[PDB]
């Protein structure tokens, strides 16, 4: 269920309305700032 | 086990892209329709 949850969190970053991200939080914050 | 009729207030608060987050189910359904409606609300 980790794969579907990470997919849905990748959609939720763009959804504009969290798994273990020890180095992936940099990826998420860059993608979110870029998206907004 | 507590969002029988509370999905109404859930989506009606997520009309304006900010509400109280209730955990969406694992059936790939509510998340996709809320993503489409959230894209529409960004357009709005």
């Amino acid at each position: 269920l980790t794969l579907s949850s990470a997919m849905w969190f990748s959609w939720g970053v763009l959804l504009n309305s969290a798994p273990r991200s020890f180095s992936a939080r940099i990826l998420g914050m860059v993608w979110a700032g870029f998206a907004m | 086990s507590f969002t029988i009729g509370k999905a109404i207030w859930l989506l009606w608060g997520l009309v304006f892209n900010n509400s109280v987050p209730v955990q969406n189910p694992k059936g790939t359904t509510s998340k996709i329709m809320v993503s489409v409606w959230a894209f529409f609300a960004v357009i709005f």
